[PDB]
C-alpha cells in the first residue's frame, strides 16, 4: 500500500498543479489600407479560343464553365491577346483588361533539382567503362560539339540503365548532377500518375514546355516502372488512364519532332516489364548496364568508403574483396559502418581487420540466405 | 448480452470491385469504440492483405477490450498462416 | 538450376541435392562416438520406447566385421542398405585379402558407393551419415565419418543428428589430452556426452563400447544408472 | 511445387511419394493382430460386403505364405498379389537353399528391401502397401511385424493399420494386456475393439475375418476358423455388454 | 426444394408452370442474367429478397439458371477456389438465417 | 533456361561448364610454382574442428615417384580422377617400363575430363594442378574441368586466385632460385588465408629431379614459415 | 484504493486536455478578415499587393492581400484565406496538411520499456545500438565519421513480440513517433499513393528527428516482375513510390523507419537491400531459458502456490510462442477461477497448456526417419 500512497499523493499533488492554471487564469501596414483596397474586383483569368477578324469579340473558356463570348477593355495591347494566352475576364464589363501567364503548373517547376548534390566522379568507382560511355553521351556533346559534325553521327540522347539494386544507377545520376553546368530536371514518375482525366498527359505537356524554353537541358527519369511499360489488358477492364499517359510520352517524346537538345537519362530495375515502345534506338541508344566489380573494383569501393573513417593503417582490402563474393557497394557500406558499429562495441580509436571480417559475417554470411546455415565440409 | 452484438456474416466483397476497400473492421472498430461493450460475429484466409491490416487492429494493440470477436466456420486447415 | 533435378548446378556454383540430402542427417536422432587409447566408445540417444513393443529389431548400432562398428543417422531403411552392401564388401574383402578389415579401406567402399550412386541418373542420395568405429593396425582406435555426398573424413570424436553443433561443443569445452584413456574416463566421457546429449532422459540412453581387442558390448540402464549418479555427485562436488 | 517425381528429395528434406503412400494405407481395410503366448491371431474387415459375391475364396485378406505363416494386408489390392507371389517365392527359394523354414525376420527385411527399391529409384510407383505377419520359428516363438511403404518393418506385439486404426491403437494400449495368452481372451479383445472401430451395428459375422495361428505337437497349423464359433463371440461379447449394462 | 435430372424432364416448365398458376407474389428470376461483376450481389438480390419480399406480400423468387456463384470477372488468388467457395458460403451465410419466418420460396434448378 | 548439358547459348557457351567455372572458385587456395631446381607446390587446408585430424584432409597426393598433385572445389570428383589416374600410369609402366610423362598423364586425364554424357555423367567440378619431373626437367601443369589443359608457370587456383596471380606476378620471373619461391608462395598465402599461419594451416610439396622420392616436407615446415 | 488514484489521474488528464489578442487591433484583424474564411491556391503571386489565386472549384482571381504578419511567408503552394465577399487575401495560414495525419500519429508512450519481453538481448541489443544510440548518444557517430543506420526488419515466426518491440521502443524515446500499417493504400484511386507517402515524410521532416515505422507490409512485397497477363492496378507504383521516396533523391534527414513482418521471403527485394533498409533481425521460437523470463513476467502479480513448477511444462515441449505462455498463465488462471479459488496448481497448468497447443496438426510422420 506504499505504491498505493506513492501514486496518490502524486497524483493529488498533480490535481493541484492543474487547479493552479484554473486558478491563475483570471495596423499601419495592416488596418488602415484596407478599405482602400476594398472596391477592386474579383475578375477571373481565362484561356482564349480563338480572334476574329478586325475586332477582337473573342471567345474564351476559363475552366469548367461555358465558351465564353467577350470584349477587352479599352486600355489594353490588342495585340498580344491572341490564343494561348490566359487573359482576365471582369464580372461586369465582361472585357479582357490584363494578360496572365499561362497555366505554369509550379509542381512540374518542383521536380527540378534547383541544387547540386555532391557525389564525386571520384566515388562511383568499380564502373570506369559504364561511366565512360554515359561520360561521351552526356559530357561530349554539350561541351565538344566537333566530331559529331566532323565524322556525321547522331547524339545518343537516350540512355536506359538497368541492373539489380544496390548498383550505383543513384550514384551516377547525382554524380553526373555533381558536374553539370545544365539544367539537371529530376522526374518522379509519380509525378504523371495525377488523379482526374487527361492531366499526366498535360504533365507530358508541361515537361516539353520547360524543355523547349531553354538549352541543352536536363530531364532524368528514375523508376519508369512507376509510369509503366506494360499494357497489361484483357477482359478485366481496370487501370488504363496511365498507360494513356505514357503514350502521350511516348507521342510527344520521340517521333515526328523529337526533343533536340535534350539528353535523357532513364532507369528501371525491372527491364523485363518494359514497352517496345520505348526499347527501340532512335529513342534509346545505350541500353547500358553496371555489373557486379571482380576484386579491383570491390577493393576500390573499399578505398571510396574507408578513406573517411578511422582504420588500421595495416589492413589490406584483398582478403576481404575475396570474402564478398557477390556485392554492392550498398552492402560495401555497410560493411564499413557494421564495422564501425563493432568499434563501437569495443572502444577502439580505428577499425582493425577482424572489425570488417565480423562485418562481412553480419552482411553477407548473416545475410537471410534461405535455409538458412550452409554446415558442410565438401569443399575444404 | 445486452450488449452491441455485430454480424459480419458477409464476404470479402467490395475491394477494388465497384469501390473503394477497407472491408473488414476498419471503420468497424472506431465504432466499437463508439459503442464500447460490444461483440462481433463472423462467420470468417480469403484476400491476404485486409485480413491483415484488420487483425494487426484486433492483436492486443486496439484499445479497452471486452470487445470480442467470434469466427465460426468448420475445416480449420483452409486457412492462411496468421 | 533448381532444386529438381541432382545433374544441375546452380547459377552460383552448388548441388541443391547434396545440401539438401544432408538435411535429413541434420533432423535425425543424435549419436556420438569417440575414441579412448585402447578403447572405443559410441551410442545413441532416443530409444523411444511406445509402451507396446519390442526395441531389439530397431538397433541403430551393429558390426560388419569383428573389429568394426556401425552407427548412422538420418532415415533407416537407406542404413539398412548400406549395412547389407557393407557386410558383402567386408565379406569379399576377407575372401582375397586375408587381413582383419581395415577400416579405411570400408570407409572408402562406403563413400565410393555413396558418390557413384549420387553421380547417376536419377537415383535418390542416400540420407544417412554413418560413422565407423574401428581398431586393427596395433590396436589403433580410429573413427571416420561419412556425409551424402560421400567425403570419409577422419576426427578424434563426433557428434551426429538433431542439434550436434551443441553435443560436438561439448566434445569441444571438454576433450581433455590427459588422461589417457584410462577406460574410466572414457567411460566418464560417454556420460558425460550422453549427460549432455539434446534431452538427456536418463532411460533413452544406449551406449555400446569396443575395447580394440573384444567384441561389442551391450549394457545395462543401471551401470549407466549408478554413472549418471556418480556424474551428479561431481557436479555436488562443483558445489 | 516439388511434387514431380517419388525422387528427388524436397527442400527440408522430407518425402512426398512417402507420406502419400501412408495416406494411401489409411483409406483400407483395418487389420490387427494380438498379444499372444502359444498361439497368435489376426482380424480383419470385410471389404465390399454386398450381396451378391461368392465368398468361394475363404481367405480375401490372409494368405497362407509359407506353411508356417499367414499374412494379412491393407492398401492397393492387386500391388498385393505382386507381393504376395514374390514373398512365397523368396521363402520357398530359401527353404530350397536350406532345407529349413525361413525364421521370419531376414524374409520380413527381403520384402523391405524389395519395397525399398522402389523406393529410391526412379520413375516407379512405390508400394502402396503395408502388411502383418504372424508365424513361428525356432529362435523366438510366436511373432508379429508391420511392413511399411518406407521399408522399415517394427515387430510390435499390438499393430496399427490406417486412419480406421488409431483409436484401436489407443485402446489396445489403455486395455493393454500381459501374462494372459489365452486366445479366448485375445479373442474377446479383439471382438471389442472391432466393435468400436468397425460401424457395423451389431458386428455382423459376414464382415469380419479371423484366422488364429497355432503350435500342435510340431505342425504350427493355421486356424482360418468357419462362423459358427464367430457367432458364439459375437453373443459372448454381447452378453459381456449386459454385465457391462450390470452398471445401471 | 432442389430440383435437378436431365435437361428437358420439366425443370424449367414445372418452375414456370407455378409461375403460371402462382398465388403470392412470384419474382422470376434468372440466377445470371443481371449479374454485374460484383462477387457478392447475391447478397444485394437477397437484399431485394428480403425487403422486397416483406415490400409486397411474402414473394416467392425461384431462381433460374443457377450459375449467381460463378460470374464472368473472377479476379483473384488461385483460380476462383476462394472466390467461387467464397460466394458459396456467402449464399449460404444468407441461407440460414431469412426468419424461419420470411415467406420467399427459394428453388434452385 | 539454359538448363541442361545438351543446349548451347544464343551466344555461345554452356552454362553447365560455366556453372562448373563457378564451382571452382569455392574451393581452398593453392600455388604451386614451376622452378628449373624444381616444382614446389603449396595449399590452404581450413580446418573447422580441433578433432578435425589435419593429417587426414587429403590436398597432395601422390601420382607417381616423381609426379605430385593438387585438387580444387569437390573432393570426391578429385577422388575418382585420382584414381582414375594411378591407374593409368600404372598402365603405361606396365607396357612400357617407363615413366608416363605429365603432359601425357593430363592427356589421359583430360581425355574423360568432358566425355560426360548421361545418354548414348555430369560434367566434374575439379581443378587439378601437376607437378612432375620428365625428361624435359620439371613441369608444372594446369588443367580444368572443360579439358582446356594448359601449362603454367606458377598457377594459382581456387578462392581468391585473382590477387594470388596479381601479386604472384608481381614477385615472379624466370630465374627464381627453389627457397625463395617457396617462401614467396607463403607470403601469398598468409596474405590470402584469413587465419595465422602455423603448423597445422598449410603443407609444402617440392618434387626435384635429385629428389624424385618424398615430395613433402613434414615439420621442417615449421622452421620454413618460422624464417619468416 | 489506488483505482480512485487512477480514476483522478485519467479524469485530470482529460481535465488538462480541456484546458487547452487586441481589444481593438484584433478586432480589425477581424476586419482584415471575412469570417467565412477560405482555402485557396496561389499560383503566382505579383508582389504588387494583389495575388492571382486558384481555388477548389476553379476560378482564379486578382486578390489584393491584407496583410498583419509578413505577407512573404506564403508562396505558392501554400494556402490562403480568401473571404466571400472579394475573396480577399487575408493571412497568416500555419501550414497544414491532411487529416490523415494526426491519424497516424500516436500520443503516448502506453505501454513499457525493455523490462517487458523477456529475454533476446543480442538483437533487442541490435535494435537498442541502431535507435537509443543514435539518438540519445550520438557521439561517436561523428566522433569515428560513421553513419547509423536507417532501416530495421522484424521477421519470423508471429508472436515473438513484434508487436512488444515495437511498443517497446515506443516508450523508451524523446523523438516524434508516428503508427503507420502501411497497408491501407485499397482504394480504387488512381494517383493517391504519393499523396499519403509525401505527406507523411513532409511531416516527419517538419517535427522533428523522428521514426516513420511501417507495420506489416510483407504481403504488399509483389514479387518484382509483372502481374501475369493484364494485372497492373496500382500496389506496384505505391511501393515504387514509397522506394524512391526512401532511397532516391532529396537527402534523408534525421528519419527513422522500422518494419516488421510476418514472412519474409514473399517481400520485394527491391527494399531489402541495404542502405535502403539496413538491418534484418530474426524473432524465433527462443529456447528453454528464456521461456522462464516469459513465465516469470506472466507470473509477475497473479496468485500462484509456488509449489508448482513452470519449468516443468517448459521441460514436457520445446517449441511455442511467448503469446501461447501468455494464454497458458491467464487460462490456467480461469481454470482457477472455475469454482472460486485462491491460487493456481499444476493441473490447471496442464489442462491450459494442453487447451493452448492445440495448434499444430501434422501428420503424418516425420516421425519416421527414424
Ligand atoms: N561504386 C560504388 N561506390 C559507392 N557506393 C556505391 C557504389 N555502387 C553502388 N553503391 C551504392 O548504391 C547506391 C546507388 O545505387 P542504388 O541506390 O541502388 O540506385 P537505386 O535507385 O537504388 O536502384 P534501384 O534498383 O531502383 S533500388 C549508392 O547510394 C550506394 O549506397
Amino acid at each position: 500500500q506504499v505504491e498505493d500512497d506513492i501514486q496518490q499523493l502524486l497524483k493529488k499533488i498533480n490535481e493541484l498543479t492543474g487547479i493552479k492554471e484554473s486558478d491563475t487564469g483570471l495596423l499601419a501596414a495592416d488596418k488602415q489600407t484596407l478599405q482602400s483596397e476594398q472596391p477592386l474586383q474579383v475578375a477571373r483569368c481565362t484561356k482564349i479560343i480563338n480572334a476574329d477578324s478586325e475586332d477582337p469579340k473573342y471567345i474564351i473558356n476559363v475552366k469548367q464553365f461555358a465558351k465564353f463570348v467577350v470584349d477587352l477593355s479599352d486600355q489594353v495591347a490588342p495585340t498580344d491577346i491572341e490564343e494561348g494566352m490566359r487573359v482576365g475576364v471582369d464580372r461586369n464589363k465582361y472585357q479582357i483588361h490584363i494578360p496572365l501567364p499561362p497555366k505554369i503548373d509550379p509542381t512540374v517547376t518542383m521536380m527540378q533539382v534547383e541544387e547540386k548534390p555532391d557525389v564525386t566522379y571520384s566515388d562511383v568507382g568499380g564502373c570506369k567503362e559504364q561511366i565512360e560511355k554515359l561520360r561521351e553521351v552526356v559530357e561530349t556533346p554539350l561541351l565538344h560539339p566537333e566530331r559529331f559534325v566532323n565524322l556525321g553521327i547522331e547524339p545518343p540522347k537516350g540512355v536506359l540503365l538497368f541492373g539489380p539494386p544496390g548498383t550505383g544507377k543513384t550514384l551516377c545520376a547525382r554524380a553526373v548532377a555533381n558536374r553539370t553546368d545544365a539544367c539537371f530536371i529530376r522526374v518522379i514518375g509519380s509525378e504523371l500518375v495525377q488523379k482526374y482525366v487527361g492531366e499526366g498527359a498535360r504533365m507530358v505537356r508541361e515537361l516539353f514546355e520547360m524543355a523547349r524554353t531553354k538549352k541543352a537541358c536536363l530531364i532524368f527519369f528514375d523508376e519508369i516502372d512507376a509510369i509503366g511499360g506494360a499494357r497489361f489488358d484483357d477482359g478485366a477492364g481496370g487501370d488504363n488512364e496511365v498507360q494513356r499517359t505514357m503514350l502521350e510520352l511516348i507521342n510527344q517524346l520521340d517521333g515526328f519532332d523529337p526533343r533536340g537538345n535534350i539528353k535523357v537519362l532513364m532507369a528501371t530495375n525491372r527491364p523485363d516489364t518494359l514497352d517496345p515502345a520505348l526499347m527501340r534506338p532512335g529513342r534509346l541508344d545505350r541500353k547500358i548496364e553496371f555489373s557486379l566489380p571482380d576484386l579491383e573494383g570491390r577493393t576500390h569501393i573499399f578505398k571510396i568508403h574507408a578513406r573517411s573513417m578511422s582504420v588500421e593503417r595495416d589492413i589490406r582490402f584483398e582478403l576481404l574483396a575475396r570474402l564478398c563474393p557477390n556485392s554492392t557497394g550498398a552492402e560495401i557500406r555497410s560493411v564499413c559502418t557494421e564495422a564501425g558499429m563493432f568499434a563501437i562495441r569495443a572502444r577502439r580509436k580505428i577499425a582493425t581487420e577482424k572489425d570488417f571480417l565480423e562485418a562481412v559475417n553480419k552482411v553477407i554470411k548473416s545475410y537471410a540466405k534461405f535455409s538458412a546455415t550452409p554446415r558442410y565440409m565438401t569443399y575444404n | 448480452t445486452d450488449c452491441t452484438f455485430i454480424r459480419v456474416s458477409g464476404s470479402e466483397l467490395v475491394q477494388k470491385f465497384i469501390g473503394e476497400g477497407a472491408r473488414m473492421v476498419r471503420e468497424l472498430f472506431v465504432m466499437a469504440r463508439e459503442h464500447a461493450p460490444s461483440i462481433i460475429f463472423m462467420d470468417e484466409s480469403e484476400v491476404q492483405r485486409t485480413m491483415l491490416e484488420l487483425l494487426n487492429q484486433l492483436d492486443g494493440f486496439e484499445a479497452t477490450k471486452n470487445i470480442k470477436v467470434i469466427m465460426a466456420t468448420n475445416r480449420i486447415d483452409i486457412l492462411d498462416s496468421a | 538450376s533448381y532444386d529438381r533435378a541432382i545433374t544441375v548446378f546452380s547459377p552460383d556454383g552448388h548441388l541443391f541435392q547434396v545440401e539438401y540430402a544432408q538435411e535429413a542427417v541434420k533432423k535425425g536422432s543424435t549419436a556420438v562416438g569417440v575414441r579412448g587409447r585402447d578403447i572405443v566408445v559410441l551410442g545413441v540417444e532416443k530409444k523411444s520406447v511406445a509402451k507396446l513393443q519390442d526395441e531389439r529389431t530397431v538397433r541403430k548400432i551393429c558390426a560388419l566385421d569383428d573389429n568394426v562398428c556401425m552407427a548412422f543417422a538420418g532415415l533407416t531403411a537407406d542404413a539398412r542398405i548400406v549395412i547389407n552392401r557393407a557386410r558383402v564388401e567386408c565379406q569379399s574383402h576377407r575372401l582375397t585379402v586375408e587381413d582383419p578389415v581395415t577400416v579405411e579401406y570400408i570407409t572408402r567402399y562406403i563413400a565410393s558407393l555413396k558418390q557413384r550412386y549420387t553421380q547417376s541418373n536419377g537415383r535418390r542420395p542416400f540420407g544417412i551419415s554413418a560413422l565407423i568405429v574401428g581398431f586393427d593396425f596395433d590396436g589403433t582406435p580410429r573413427l571416420y565419418q561419412t556425409d551424402p555426398s560421400g567425403t570419409y573424413h577422419a576426427w578424434k570424436a563426433n557428434a551426429i543428428g538433431r542439434g550436434a553443433k551443441s553435443v560436438r561443443e561439448f566434445l569441444e569445452k571438454n576433450y581433455t589430452d590427459e588422461a589417457i584413456e584410462t577406460d574410466d574416463l572414457t567411460i566418464k566421457l560417454v556420460i558425460k556426452a550422453l549427460l549432455e546429449v539434446v534431452q538427456s532422459g536418463g532411460k533413452n540412453i544406449e551406449l555400446a563400447v569396443m575395447r580394440r581387442d573384444q567384441s561389442l558390448k551391450i549394457l545395462n540402464p543401471e551401470e549407466i544408472e549408478k554413472y549418471v549418479a556418480e556424474i551428479e555427485k561431481e557436479k555436488e562436488e562443483n558445489e | 511445387r516439388y511434387d514431380s517425381r517419388t525422387t528427388i528429395f524436397s527442400p527440408e528434406g522430407r518425402l512426398y511419394q512417402v507420406e502419400y503412400a501412408m495416406e494411401a494405407i489409411g483409406h483400407a481395410g483395418t487389420c490387427l493382430g494380438i498379444l499372444a503366448n502359444d498361439g497368435v491371431l489376426l482380424a480383419a474387415e470385410r471389404r465390399n460386403i454386398h450381396k451378391l459375391l461368392d465368398e468361394v475364396f475363404f481367405s480375401e485378406k490372409i494368405y497362407k505364405l509359407n506353411e508356417d505363416m499367414a499374412c494379412s494386408v491393407a492398401g492397393i489390392t492387386s500391388d498385393a498379389n505382386v507381393l504376395t507371389n514374390e514373398l512365397r517365392l523368396i521363402a520357398q527359394r530359401y527353404l530350397l537353399q536350406y532345407q529349413e523354414p525361413i525364421p521370419c525376420e531376414q524374409l520380413v527385411t527381403a520384402l523391405c528391401d524389395i519395397k525399398q527399391a522402389y523406393t529410391q529409384f526412379g520413375g516407379k510407383r512405390p508400394f502402396g502397401v503395408s502388411l502383418l505377419y504372424i508365424g513361428w520359428d525356432k529362435h523366438y516363438g510366436f511373432q508379429l511385424y508391420q511392413s511399411d511403404p518406407s521399408g522399415n518393418y517394427g515387430g510390435w506385439k499390438a499393430t496399427c493399420i490406417g486412419n480406421n486404426s488409431a483409436a484401436a491403437v489407443s485402446m489396445l494400449k489403455q486395455d493393454y494386456k500381459e501374462g494372459e495368452m489365452t486366445l479366448k481372451s485375445a479373442l474377446a479383445l479383439a471382438i471389442k475393439v472391432l466393435n468400436k472401430t468397425m460401424d457395423v451395428s451389431k458386428l455382423s459375422a459376414e464382415k469380419v475375418e479371423i484366422a488364429t495361428l497355432t503350435r500342435e505337437n510340431g505342425k504350427t497349423v493355421i486356424r482360418v476358423l468357419k462362423q459358427k464359433e464367430v457367432e458364439q463371440l459375437i453373443k459372448k461379447h454381447e452378453e459381456e455388454e449386459a454385465k457391462a449394462e450390470r452398471e445401471k | 426444394v432442389l430440383m435437378y435430372g436431365p435437361p428437358g424432364c420439366g425443370k424449367t416448365m414445372l418452375a414456370k408452370a407455378v409461375a403460371h398458376h402462382t398465388t403470392a407474389a412470384f419474382i422470376r428470376v434468372v440466377g445470371s442474367e443481371f449479374v454485374q461483376k460484383y462477387l457478392g450481389e447475391g447478397p444485394r438480390m437477397v437484399r431485394d429478397v428480403f425487403r422486397l419480399a416483406k415490400e409486397n406480400a411474402p414473394a416467392i423468387i425461384f431462381i433460374d439458371e443457377i450459375d449467381a456463384i460463378a460470374t464472368k470477372r473472377f479476379d483473384a488468388q488461385t483460380g476462383a477456389d476462394r472466390e467461387v467457395q467464397r460466394i458459396l458460403l456467402e449464399l449460404l451465410n444468407q441461407m440460414d438465417g431469412f426468419d424461419q419466418n420470411v415467406n420467399v420460396k427459394v428453388i434452385m434448378a | 533456361y539454359d538448363r541442361g548439358v545438351n543446349t548451347f547459348s544464343p551466344e555461345g557457351r554452356l552454362f553447365q561448364v560455366e556453372y562448373a567455372i563457378e564451382a571452382i572458385k569455392l574451393g581452398s587456395t593453392a600455388i604451386g610454382i614451376q622452378t628449373s631446381e624444381g616444382v614446389c607446390l603449396a595449399v590452404e587446408k581450413r580446418i573447422t574442428s580441433p578433432l578435425m585430424e589435419p593429417s587426414s584432409i587429403e590436398k597432395i597426393v601422390e601420382i607417381d615417384a616423381h609426379i605430385g598433385c593438387a585438387m580444387s572445389g569437390l573432393i570426391a570428383d578429385a577422388k575418382t580422377l585420382i584414381d582414375k589416374a594411378r591407374v593409368e600410369t600404372q598402365n603405361h609402366w606396365f607396357t612400357y617400363n617407363e615413366t608416363m610423362t605429365v603432359e601425357s598423364v593430363t592427356q589421359a586425364v583430360s581425355n574423360l575430363a568432358l566425355q560426360f554424357g548421361e545418354e548414348d555423367s555430369r560434367p566434374f567440378g575439379v581443378a587439378l594442378l601437376f607437378g612432375g619431373v620428365d625428361e624435359k626437367g620439371p613441369q608444372l601443369f594446369h588443367m580444368d574441368p572443360s579439358g582446356t589443359f594448359v601449362q603454367c608457370d606458377a598457377r594459382a587456383i581456387g578462392s581468391a586466385s585473382e590477387g594470388a596471380q596479381s601479386s604472384l606476378q608481381e614477385v615472379y620471373h624466370k630465374s627464381m632460385t627453389l627457397k625463395e619461391a617457396i617462401k614467396s608462395s607463403l607470403i601469398i598465402l598468409k596474405q590470402v588465408m584469413e587465419e595465422k599461419l602455423n603448423a597445422t594451416n598449410i603443407e609444402l610439396a617440392t618434387v626435384q629431379p635429385g629428389q624424385n622420392f618424398h615430395m613433402f616436407t613434414k615439420e621442417e615446415l615449421e622452421e620454413v614459415i618460422k624464417d619468416i | 484504493l489506488e483505482r480512485i488514484k487512477d480514476y483522478l489521474l485519467m479524469e485530470e488528464e482529460f481535465i488538462r486536455n480541456q484546458e487547452q489578442k487586441q481589444e481593438e487591433e484584433r478586432s480589425k484583424v477581424d476586419d482584415l478578415r471575412g469570417t467565412p474564411m477560405s482555402v485557396g491556391t496561389l499560383e503566382e503571386i505579383i508582389d504588387d499587393n494583389h495575388a492571382i489565386v486558384s481555388t477548389s472549384v476553379g476560378s482564379e482571381h486578382y486578390v489584393s492581400i491584407l496583410s498583419f504578419v509578413d505577407k512573404d511567408l506564403l508562396e505558392p503552394g501554400c494556402s490562403v484565406l480568401l473571404n466571400h465577399k472579394v475573396h480577399a487575401v487575408i493571412g497568416v495560414l500555419m501550414d497544414d496538411t491532411d487529416p490523415l495525419v494526426t491519424v497516424m500519429k500516436v500520443e503516448k508512450a502506453p505501454q513499457e520499456t525493455y523490462a517487458d519481453i523477456g529475454g533476446l538481448d543480442n538483437q533487442i541489443q541490435e535494435i537498442k545500438e541502431s535507435v537509443e544510440l543514435p539518438l540519445t548518444h550520438p557521439e561517436y557517430y561523428e566522433e569515428m565519421g560513421i553513419k547509423p543506420p536507417k532501416g530495421v526488419i522484424l521477421y519470423g515466426p508471429p508472436g515473438t513480440g513484434k508487436t512488444l518491440l515495437a511498443k517497446a521502443v515506443a516508450n523508451q524515446t524523446s523523438a516524434t513517433f508516428l503508427r503507420v500499417v502501411g497497408s491501407e493504400l485499397i482504394q480504387k484511386y488512381l494517383g493517391d499513393g504519393p499523396k499519403l507517402v509525401r505527406e507523411l515524410f513532409r511531416v516527419a521532416e517538419e517535427h522533428a528527428p523522428s521514426i516513420v515505422f511501417i507495420d506489416e507490409i510483407d504481403a504488399i512485397g509483389t514479387k518484382r516482375y509483372d502481374s501475369n497477363s493484364g494485372g497492373e492496378r496500382e500496389i506496384q507504383r505505391t511501393m515504387l513510390e514509397l522506394l524512391n521516396q526512401l532511397d532516391g533523391f532529396d537527402s534523408r534527414g534525421d528519419v527513422k523507419v522500422i518494419m516488421a513482418t510476418n514472412r519474409i521471403e514473399t517481400l520485394d527485394p527491391a527494399l531489402i537491400r541495404p542502405g535502403r533498409i539496413d538491418r534484418k533481425i530474426e524473432f524465433p521460437l527462443p529456447d528453454e531459458k528464456t521461456k522462464k523470463r516469459i513465465f516469470q513476467i506472466h507470473t509477475s502479480r497473479m496468485t500462484l502456490a509456488d509449489d508448482v513448477t513452470l519449468d516443468d511444462l517448459i521441460m514436457a515441449k520445446d517449441d511455442l510462442s511467448g503469446a501461447d505462455i501468455k494464454a497458458i498463465c491467464t487460462e490456467a488462471g480461469l481454470m482457477a477461477l472455475r469454482e472460486r479459488r485462491m491460487k493456481v496448481t499444476n493441473e490447471d497448468f496442464k489442462k491450459s497448456k494442453e487447451n493452448v497447443l492445440y495448434k499444430k496438426q501434422e501428420g503424418t510422420p516425420e516421425g519416421l526417419y527414424l
